[PDB]
């Protein structure tokens, strides 16, 4: 999906996430509650308020997705197959939100791995969120 | 911009602890990094063809140090952003003819830079804060083009 | 917004050969149809499952009318958009949540059905009239956002 | 690139473009200098007024690179490679660019096929513009 540079960086930087890839999808999901108060449309049957249960199990299924697609990054439509269809097809998620999430997920990882959050790194990253991004939302395209 | 009183006083607070130099060579360095077209702005500062020699660039440093301070102005006057904008926005929009799109793009790269200098401190909710602002920003320098 | 007095006259010129219902209908339905996502927002209509389907669909022709009526109020008060649209911002904005960047495809939609039913007559040059016009509606329709 | 639905109303709907896709061409591009006059700062040494014969002639290489790709709807990567290297490696284009000139695009073939410019084939050139977009812009990504 990527440049091989780029494949690189990406593994390595969710190496360093490890275990708090869950941790992380769950404040990620905080911080863009938050800050894009439209975005709550699309979890009226949440509990949003700081500490939620379902925030927190929700948090660790989009970690886990996350962790997924790293694990195959030259495959992500087939690997995100599913998500494709749930987001695109069943929710119709406005594209512009995936934006908003990718942004809330890079601030998260800088506010963690300040030292590991480097310029190359942060590049990488952004270009992966936007690669799972645009097969989230190819039921569009 | 519309923020609360407690909103405010949070986000005066956190400004007090900006060093505008190493932020703001950041925030810009990252900009020029991460989003490549931006590059054909500054085409004046020399190398700015990999992440080293953009991140090491002086004329980057020191126009990011310009950026920020401008920021913190608007941090101040946060009833004005139009005001204190309006002739930034002469110069990106009629000089420079900078998209819109990219000043969305820079608040964004600086509040990533906030919370990766402030780690635990950048809560969720300060962050909601400074989302304001630099929406607020980026509409004051928007404003010449509509 | 910032036009001419030749491009205002050429503006409310064209406006008054638009059918509000055939042209409004149509537009919304477009918008329907090629960005799915908006389709979200406009569950109360029924079937909108397919191109036949929300073409042909009443609450879309007579939503459309309603869309472009309120557009036809912004045309003939280019002065005061903000003013205009001010109870239909707090609308899309508070009560409906709606992204800005879906009024911009709304109004880009709008221009591209024009295009098609004044041919010839759609110049280049009013064509750039109207995305002046319609950027200035998307705008003050965003303006409980800012 | 797309779907095989989609691949089908842009063959077809470019068939009925035949040989004004040069026309075409240069009727969007002064659409886009007009419309949106940031776009001329990437023209400086062209003559923009109206007839420019430039125009004209660049009008004529964009529609021919659009009729190459309809050509090769399964292989955009590789059939726009070279155009991807100077748009994004050499012009540094701002990726919203392409979202204007598709535009100005659409509102072309408006003007000139109003009975041919369906909701159904607006929606397969909107994804098969979009398609082009990404690739001359994958330098990025
Ligand atoms: C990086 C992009 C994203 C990833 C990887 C992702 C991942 C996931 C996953 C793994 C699920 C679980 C589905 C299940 O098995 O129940 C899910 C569901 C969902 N997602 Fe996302 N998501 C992303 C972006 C978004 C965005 C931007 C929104 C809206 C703002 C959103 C809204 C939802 C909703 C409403 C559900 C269903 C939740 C429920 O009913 O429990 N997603 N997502
Ligand atoms: C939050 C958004 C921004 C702020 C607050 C800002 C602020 C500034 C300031 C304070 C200056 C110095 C002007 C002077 O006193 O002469 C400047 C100049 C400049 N800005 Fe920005 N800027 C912003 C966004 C951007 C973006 C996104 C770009 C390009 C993608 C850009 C490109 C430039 C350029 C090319 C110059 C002139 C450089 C020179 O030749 O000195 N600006 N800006
Ligand atoms: C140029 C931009 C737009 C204009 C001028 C406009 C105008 C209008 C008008 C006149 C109404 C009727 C309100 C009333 O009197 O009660 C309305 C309602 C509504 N609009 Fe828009 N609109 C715009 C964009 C959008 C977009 C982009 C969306 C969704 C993607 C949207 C979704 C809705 C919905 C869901 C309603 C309420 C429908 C109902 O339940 O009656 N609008 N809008
Ligand atoms: C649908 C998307 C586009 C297509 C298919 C396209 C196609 C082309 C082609 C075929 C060339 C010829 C290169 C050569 O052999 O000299 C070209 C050059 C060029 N394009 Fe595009 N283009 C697209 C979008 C854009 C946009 C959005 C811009 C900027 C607003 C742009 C700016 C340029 C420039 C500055 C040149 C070089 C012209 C010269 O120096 O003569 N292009 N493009």
């Amino acid at each position: 999906v990527l440049s091989a540079a780029d494949k690189t960086n990406v593994k390595a930087a969710w190496s360093k996430v490890g275990g708090h890839a869950g941790e992380y999808g769950a404040e990620a999901l905080e911080r863009m509650f938050l800050g894009f108060p439209t975005t709550k449309t699309y979890f009226p049957h949440f509990d949003l308020s700081h500490g939620s249960a379902q925030v927190k199990a929700h948090g660790k299924k989009v970690g886990d997705a996350l962790t997924l697609a790293v694990g195959h990054l030259d495959d992500l439509p087939g690997a995100l197959s599913d998500l494709s269809n749930l987001h695109a097809h069943k929710l119709r998620v406005d594209p512009v939100n995936f934006k908003l999430l990718s942004h809330c997920l890079l601030s998260t990882l800088a506010v963690h791995l300040p030292n590991d959050f480097t310029p190359a790194v942060h590049a990488s990253l952004d270009k992966f969120l936007s690669s799972v991004s645009t097969v989230l939302t190819s039921k569009y395209r | 911009v519309q923020l609360s009183g407690e909103e405010k006083a949070a986000v005066l607070a956190l400004w007090d602890k900006v060093n505008e130099e190493e932020v703001g060579g950041e925030a810009l360095g990252r900009l020029l990094v991460v989003y490549p077209w931006t590059q054909r702005f500054f085409d004046s500062f020399g190398d700015l063809s990999n992440p080293g020699a953009v991140m090491g660039n002086p004329k980057v440093k020191a126009h990011g140090k310009k950026v920020l301070h401008s920021f913190g102005e608007g941090v101040h006057h946060l009833d004005n952003l139009k005001g204190t904008f309006a002739a930034l926005s002469e110069l990106h929009c009629d000089k420079l003819h900078v998209d819109p799109e990219n000043f969305r793009l820079l608040g964004n790269v600086l509040v990533v830079v906030l919370a990766r200098h402030f780690g635990k401190d950048f809560t969720p909710e300060l962050q909601a804060s400074y989302q304001k602002v630099v929406a607020g920003v980026a509409n004051a320098l928007a404003h010449k083009y509509h």
